[PDB]
């Protein structure tokens, strides 16, 4: 009697505790059903998969520089001195059943985590979800992005590899020693000595499996709690206002679709871990200061920092008996990048004057200057990433390596400007298109007038039509406009039988008019609620 | 002898199948990041567009 | 406007759901089932579709189980029967797992989009500026806690608590971080000129005056005799060889005392050097640095491999251009001239090792680098 | 019974605190200040007392800082000037830190107990069985979510989702745990009788038929020649020596190839053995096990050190009692008889190594243990 | 010495004595025989992240 068991368990729960009101509030919480609001969930799900795979990895990983000869199964690396970290990474790859798959899905989850964090940041920035109520949310999310970047750095640096080791040597060691007053001291504190200090990988292992994941988990908890209680913002729409949330309740629909989305994201990541090879360390010999490779790139989320290193033009200053190497330039650049990213909402409000409580998102077209600035920043980030990749770009796409370096150097001040101008004008022209639709109706096929030979596109008005043909223009309300009669009530009733065979006409008619009734009922309910809010 | 060993390694690395799926060229970070951003992120974003709504 | 003391008994499920929405500030508008018409076969087809997706997920999960338990996993040497099975083993694990969970997710999404009823529930958002009753009551509670405590009236306690907390925090933070803090300039590495700091000294620093440091070539032999003495004739015009600072005392790796000295030589960050043979025809284009004019032994030039910018090895030697390129950040150093950077982030030349030949003709270092060899840092160029 | 729309403006702090308590179900009774009478000098003394405690905390925190920054820390070898300072270095760190924070805590407690007003606030506890409105509305919401979803009507979906989730969970759990699951009885250790399991084989198992396994004494020499061949004359009546299975091939630790075989010998769980010289007077009290009657060489008996119960070494030896005691759980084995347990948790006798002397008189195992030597397990005694 | 002796007693002997799966649990935990080269890394993971989490 599962129904009786459920009832008895509910009564016992509500007697021991009293979660009825709280649970009802959680279940009844309404979440907007916009697709772009799942971008953060992608990052959350990738993070969960990262935790689950990282536990498995830690069950088999040994962090240490203790030198050992492999003497494993992988023949191409036998008798070669390597760190125990590399040896156990190879053991995960080969000796452990499914260890290669687990580590590959872990790395793919890391890449998807960074990518989805970037996409979510783009969504919120361009939609203006950081304004008065949620600047703190933006700030903690920026800290979260920085932590994710650096944890991925430490994660692919954990198995001491040739690629990851040379990346560490460059970024960490060089840029740390570069810092003027405390650079060498920071280097010695972090590595416990010179660069190959025998505590580096244990320290990174701790930072990567316990410390940084703990901070990220706490910050994700704060992030999700803030989103939960500062009810999720929404785009302007029929019944959507600054003081309501139009969407679906948590329990019946949102919970089911979020769980299913998590399942599908897990499936995508597992499929990638299977079919796509990620970081094949066995091809990469154990780290040695002398051995190198041509590629020498970090993961894509640090590729922009590496590209900054490459592109910045070797400007070194030599104060009285001292040196200020080119690494400090990039250190300051990264500092500026993070500072501006964290402080943008406050910069935005200082610049514009907006101190209003904003609960309705802005369309990126509707906010041109911010959209232009975001496009400019994305262009700069892409230029830096492809500058880091300039080695492989030059190799495959036959471009001189010097040519790619200087393309990056010039474009990091030219391409941002071009993209800013283009994005600003593009946003304004999207606004112009929206107003054209508002004032003339949707466009359709052309018709030749009866008496004379005029051609008229035979538009379709979206609002009340004047006594004559031309309609009364509507007022823009911040919501997208249907520019195709495709997406309106036109040409949308295929035979509802099946792909290969029809259904009885009675069934088809019943279904089609039932759907018509349901959709017009939804439209009428939204219209009535909209009229009720002010009217 | 050393040159023969290097030749053997070159041939082995050239003819060795990629363990753990399609080997995206041989360059790790750049092909892997591109494959993420295309395959994984287009899949995720398209699935999000399917599940959610446009408005 | 009443809590429904006894009407809940006869209130139906729909009425109770509406009441809950009302209490929570949620008004459910157009909660309509997906299949109002009963008995239609489109409903059965959609049912079968979601069932097929869930069953595909289950079959793929069973496939994951079966392939994981029974498949030719385990590394297979090159060109051996079973290599193909091993190579597509992990792909099969990932394919089965991902397909299973993806199909389950697709089935769940289809159930939500086809069977779970459609709603446009609208929740009243009470964001911002809690009602004045709550605000003023919280303010009163906090202010009463602060003032009643009699703080901001015991000046001695106010200052003493601040001093105590500040001193304790100072002591605790300093004791937390002093374990990590180390002096980079503590003289530790022994040298002919007494113990010196690590950054100044590399494997090429003479431990005792007049020590012989051979430019030993690092044969890839796994462990035994990894470094072997080197002769100028071994290199030929337009050739580069990575050499290391090997000492007679640092004999082959057969012993346990050795194979730690050799491991230290191999793992020395500033140890590896590139010995390049400048072509005799191109020897006339060489421009030499101050104090490094006699460093080259005839047409042999020894430059540190560590890039002068962030310290990656600069191994990519290009002959017929005499350019030592670094792969980490694409910086070229003109080997013909003193190895000065002529492109890329680097701004300082690579340190040039003084080389010569000892008795028996083996290549040895004729001294130490006249400058610190790794990447630059604050305490440099003086 | 009204929310005080505009009365809050003139409501005082006490009234607002009472209102908040009322809203939260909290009635603050007897919230009285500690010092109603003003100007008294007992108040000043108590103020100064809490101030003194906080100032002691601050002074001790500064002491922690100064001691940590400037104290003769670092190990001092022994009987060395500075050894006394080092010995109380860490105690001083802990003393200063603990005293500082303890004094801060004492000051805070005294401030609470002497200055913060005393209250006996009583909160209304609404525990158990949320009101029927909430219970029934939650039940209605959950039941509407379940039934409206149309589940428990699509038997094919109900069963398919269960099958899919179960299969996926099975596959995922098996894939998670199969990396760990290893077969204990995979024949890996080579032996004269082919590869055998690790539990069956020890360091005393002859790798090839007729192999010589000397009972090498483990000298404490740090690294070089750790194991040295042994002779019966070395022990004297009532003597115990810990010996290991040393092979001629496992030469001294000078080489890198050696010092790994030797490390394996030292770290072998089942390798160490105790060689006991039974006193000739007491040799007549010896009882011998089935198949172990000729194992002893004259008055030499070689018993495994690993205790038969949980595998700790049984290293303690009592002569004139001939009792091999295990420190882990106080189990005694009668060495006179076959090393059968005559006390403690152990129930199985220690395995007896056959021993003899080869040419030159060096002690060598005359075979292998006729039983598994470590602690017992399921697959044993057959 | 002390703590490793404690491990050898409890974690190894007790685990390996369990009738049906004792040796299997021992080998799964230790990656092999008792002194398996992964015991302390596994305990480190368990002790800094997994169990404290
Ligand atoms: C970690 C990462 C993983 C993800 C985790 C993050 C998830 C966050 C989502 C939040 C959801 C939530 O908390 O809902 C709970 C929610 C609590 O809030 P509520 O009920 O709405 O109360 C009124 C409002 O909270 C009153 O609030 P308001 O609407 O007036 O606005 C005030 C708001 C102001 O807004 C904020 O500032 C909120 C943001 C908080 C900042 C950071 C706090 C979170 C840090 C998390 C760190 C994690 C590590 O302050 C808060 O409410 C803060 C609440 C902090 C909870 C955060 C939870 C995490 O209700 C429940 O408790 C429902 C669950 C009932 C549980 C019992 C079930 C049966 C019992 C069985 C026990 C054993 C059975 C054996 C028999
Ligand atoms: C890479 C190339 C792979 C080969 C596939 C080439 C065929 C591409 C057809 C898409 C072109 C049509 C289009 O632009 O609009 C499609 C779609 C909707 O366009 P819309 O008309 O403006 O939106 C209104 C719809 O009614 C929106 O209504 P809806 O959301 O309900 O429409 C969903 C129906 C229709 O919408 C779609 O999603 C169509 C996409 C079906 C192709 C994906 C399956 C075949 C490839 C699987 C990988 C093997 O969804 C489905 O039936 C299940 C599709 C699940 C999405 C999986 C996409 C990611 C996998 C492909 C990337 C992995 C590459 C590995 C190699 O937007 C997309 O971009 C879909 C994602 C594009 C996937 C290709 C990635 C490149
Ligand atoms: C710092 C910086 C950006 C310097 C400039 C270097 C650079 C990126 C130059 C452009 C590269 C191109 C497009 C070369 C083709 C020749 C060329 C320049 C033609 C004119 C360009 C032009 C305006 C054309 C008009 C039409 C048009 C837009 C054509 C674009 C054609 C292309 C290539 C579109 C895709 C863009 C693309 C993928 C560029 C390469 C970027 C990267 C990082 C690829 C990474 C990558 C590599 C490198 C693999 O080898 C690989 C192997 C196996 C699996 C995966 C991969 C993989 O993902
Ligand atoms: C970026 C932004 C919105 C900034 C707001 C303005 C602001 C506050 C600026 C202050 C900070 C500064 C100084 C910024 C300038 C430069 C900058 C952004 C530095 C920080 C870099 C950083 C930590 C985060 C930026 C992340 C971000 C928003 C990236 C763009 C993400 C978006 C919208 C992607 C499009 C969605 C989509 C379908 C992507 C997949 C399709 C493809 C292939 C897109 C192109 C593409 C991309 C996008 C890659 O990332 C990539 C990485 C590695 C190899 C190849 C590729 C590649 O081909
Ligand atoms: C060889 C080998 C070892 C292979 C294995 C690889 C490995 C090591 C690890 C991965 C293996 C595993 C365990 C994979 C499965 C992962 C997993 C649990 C998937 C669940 C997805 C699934 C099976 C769905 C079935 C379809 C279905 C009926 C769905 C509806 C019921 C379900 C499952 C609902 C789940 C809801 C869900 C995702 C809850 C997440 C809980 C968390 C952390 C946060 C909740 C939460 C969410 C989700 C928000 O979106 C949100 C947005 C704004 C503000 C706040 C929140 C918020 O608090
Ligand atoms: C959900 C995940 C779905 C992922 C799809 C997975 C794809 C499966 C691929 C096939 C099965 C696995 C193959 C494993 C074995 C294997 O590795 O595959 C090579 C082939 O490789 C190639 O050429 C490329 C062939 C082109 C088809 C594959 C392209 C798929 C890309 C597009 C997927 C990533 C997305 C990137 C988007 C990019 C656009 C950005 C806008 C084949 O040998 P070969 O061809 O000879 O490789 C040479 C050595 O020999 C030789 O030494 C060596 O030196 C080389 O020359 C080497 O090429
Ligand atoms: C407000 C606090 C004011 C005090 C600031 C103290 C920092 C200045 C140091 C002053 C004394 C320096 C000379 C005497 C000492 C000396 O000679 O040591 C030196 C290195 O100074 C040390 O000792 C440890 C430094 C202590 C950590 C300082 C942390 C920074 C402070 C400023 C931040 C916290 C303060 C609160 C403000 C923030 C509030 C938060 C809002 C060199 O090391 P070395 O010769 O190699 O020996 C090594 C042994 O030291 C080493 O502990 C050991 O680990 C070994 O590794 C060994 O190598
Ligand atoms: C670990 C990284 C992250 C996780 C797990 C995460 C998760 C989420 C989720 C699930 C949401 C609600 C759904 C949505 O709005 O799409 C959200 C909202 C938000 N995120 Fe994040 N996100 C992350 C990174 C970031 C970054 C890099 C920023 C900058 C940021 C700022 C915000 C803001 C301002 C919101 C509020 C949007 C709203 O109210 O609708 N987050 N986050
Ligand atoms: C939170 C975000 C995380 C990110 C972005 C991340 C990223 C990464 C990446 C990219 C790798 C390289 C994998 C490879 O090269 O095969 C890695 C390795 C590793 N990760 Fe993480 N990780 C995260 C969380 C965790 C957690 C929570 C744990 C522990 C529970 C963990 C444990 C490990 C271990 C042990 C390794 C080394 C395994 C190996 O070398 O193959 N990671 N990480
Ligand atoms: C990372 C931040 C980088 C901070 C650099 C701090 C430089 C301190 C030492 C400068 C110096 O005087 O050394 C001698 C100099 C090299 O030679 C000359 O006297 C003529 C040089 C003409 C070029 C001047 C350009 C100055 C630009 C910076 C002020 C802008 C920094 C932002
Ligand atoms: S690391 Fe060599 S040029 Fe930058
Ligand atoms: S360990 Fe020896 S008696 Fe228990």
């Amino acid at each position: 009697d599962f129904a009786k068991l459920a009832a008895a368990q509910g009564d016992a729960i509500d007697s021991r505790y009293h979660p009825s009101a709280a649970v009802r509030r959680q279940l009844n919480k309404v979440f907007p059903t916009h697709w772009s609001f799942l971008l953060g969930e992608i990052a959350l799900y990738s993070f969960i998969i990262l935790l689950l795979t990282g536990v498995w990895l830690t069950l088999f990983f040994d962090p240490s520089m203790a030198h050992v000869t492999y003497d494993g199964v992988y023949q191409p690396l036998r008798g070669v001195q390597m760190s125990r970290a590399y040896e156990t990474a190879l053991d995960i790859s080969f000796e452990v059943r499914g260890g290669l798959f687990v580590r590959q899905v872990h790395h793919w989850a890391a890449l998807m985590f960074a990518a989805s964090i970037m996409v979510h940041l783009a969504r919120i920035f361009f939609t203006g979800a950081f304004r008065r109520p949620r600047e703190a949310n933006w700030v903690i999310g920026s800290l979260l992005l920085i932590l994710a970047m650096f944890e991925g750095f430490f994660g692919y640096s954990l198995p001491d590899d040739l690629l990851s080791g040379t990346g560490i040597r460059a970024a960490l060691s060089g840029i740390t020693m570069g810092i003027p007053v405390i650079g060498t001291w920071m280097h010695w504190a972090l590595f416990g000595g010179d660069f190959p200090g025998e505590i580096l990988i244990p320290r990174l292992y701790a930072l990567h499996i316990l410390l940084i994941p703990g901070i990220i988990l706490a910050l994700i908890g704060a992030h999700l709690a803030l989103v939960w209680f500062q009810k999720h913002t929404q785009f302007p729409g029929p019944g959507r206002t600054e003081t309501n949330v139009v969407g679906v309740r948590v329990m019946p629909v949102f919970a089911v679709k979020s769980g299913a989305f998590f399942a599908m994201i897990t499936g995508v990541l597992g499929l990638m871990g299977g079919l796509l090879t990620i970081n094949p360390i066995w091809n990469l010999g154990p780290y040695k200061p002398s051995q190198v490779s041509a590629g020498s790139q970090p993961d894509f989320y640090m590729m922009w920092t590496d590209g900054l290193i490459r592109l910045w033009p070797a400007w070194e200053f030599y104060p009285f008996g001292h040196t200020i190497p080119q690494g400090v330039w990039v250190a300051v650049g990264m500092g500026l990048v993070f500072a501006l990213l964290i402080a943008y909402p406050f910069i935005e409000k200082k610049v514009t004057g907006d101190d209003a409580h904003h609960n309705l998102l802005q369309r990126p077209r509707d906010v041109p200057v911010r959209t232009a600035i975001g496009s400019m920043a994305i262009a700069l980030y892409l230029l830096l990433t492809f500058a880091c990749m300039n080695d492989i770009i030059a190799l495959k796409f036959h471009i001189s390596l010097n040519a790619t370096t200087w393309i990056g150097r010039i474009g990091m001040v030219v391409l941002p400007a071009i993209v800013y101008f283009v994005a600003y004008r593009w946003a304004i022209s999207l606004q112009r298109s929206d107003r054209e639709v508002l004032e003339h109706g949707v466009e359709t096929g052309i018709i030749k007038r009866l008496p004379h030979g005029a051609y008229v596109e035979l538009h379709q008005p979206l609002g009340p039509v004047d006594e004559h043909g031309h309609p009364i223009p509507l007022e823009y309300a911040g919501a997208p406009l249907p520019k195709r009669m495709n997406k309106l009530g036109s040409g949308g009733a295929p035979g509802t039988g099946s792909f290969l065979f029809p259904d009885p006409a009675v069934e088809h008619e019943a279904l089609t008019e039932a759907a018509h009734a349901s959709e017009h009922k939804s439209l009428t309910a939204l219209k009535e609620h909209q009229d009720r809010i002010h009217g | 002898d050393e040159k023969r060993d290097i030749v053997a390694y070159v041939r082995e690395s050239a003819e060795t199948p990629s363990y753990g799926g399609y080997g995206l060229g041989g360059f790790g970070p750049a092909p892997e990041g591109m494959a993420m951003w295309i395959i994984g992120m287009v899949a995720a974003i398209g699935v999000a567009m399917w599940i959610g709504s446009r408005a | 406007g009443q809590p429904t003391d006894a009407e809940l008994a006869e209130m139906s499920r729909e009425e109770l759901v509406k009441l809950g929405g009302k209490i929570d500030g949620v008004e459910t508008i157009f909660k309509e089932p997906r299949w109002p018409v009963p008995g239609t076969k489109a409903e059965k087809r959609t049912e079968r579709l979601v069932a097929y997706w869930l069953m595909l997920g289950g079959l793929s999960g069973l496939a994951l189980l079966l392939v994981f338990l029974f498949w030719p996993w385990e590394y297979q040497p090159f060109g051996s029967e079973g290599e193909f099975l091993y190579s597509l083993a992990t792909p099969l694990y990932g394919l089965t797992f991902g397909l299973s969970i993806l199909s389950i997710g697709i089935g769940a999404v289809l159930f939500q989009k086809k069977f779970i009823p459609e709603e446009i529930s609208v929740q009243d958002r009470h964001d911002g500026r809690s009602p004045e009753v709550h605000r003023k009551t919280v303010a009163a509670n906090l202010t009463d806690a602060l003032e009643g405590s009699t703080l901001k009236r015991r000046k001695v306690i106010g200052l003493s608590l601040g001093i105590g907390l500040g001193a304790f925090g100072a002591g605790t933070l300093v004791a937390f971080i002093g374990g990590l803090i180390k002096n980079p300039w503590k003289p530790v590495v022994p040298t002919a000129e007494g113990k010196k700091a690590v950054l100044w000294t590399s494997g090429w620093t003479p431990r005792f005056k007049g020590e012989t440091i051979y430019l030993a070539r690092a044969t890839g032999r796994p462990g035994e005799s990894p470094f072997v003495k080197m002769r100028p004739e071994d290199i030929d015009a337009g050739g580069m060889e990575t050499v290391f600072p090997w000492r007679e005392s640092d004999g082959d790796g057969t012993t346990v005392e050795s194979e730690h000295k050799l491991t230290e030589i191999a793992m020395g960050v500033r140890n590896p050097v590139m010995l390049i043979r400048i072509k005799p025809a191109d020897m006339h284009r060489v421009i030499k640095r101050k104090g490094q004019e006699s460093f080259n032994f005839g047409e042999l030039f020894a430059y540190t491999k560590v890039c002068s910018h962030l310290g990656c090895p600069s191994s990519l030697y290009e002959q017929q251009t005499y350019r030592i390129l670094c792969p980490c950040h694409q910086s070229q150093f003109d080997a013909l001239e003193f190895a000065k950077p002529i492109f890329g982030p680097a701004a300082r030349a690579l340190a040039q090792l003084p080389i010569t030949i000892d008795e028996d003709g083996y290549l040895v270092a004729n001294g130490d680098f006249v400058e610190p060899v790794g990447p630059a840092f604050w305490e440099r160029k003086s």
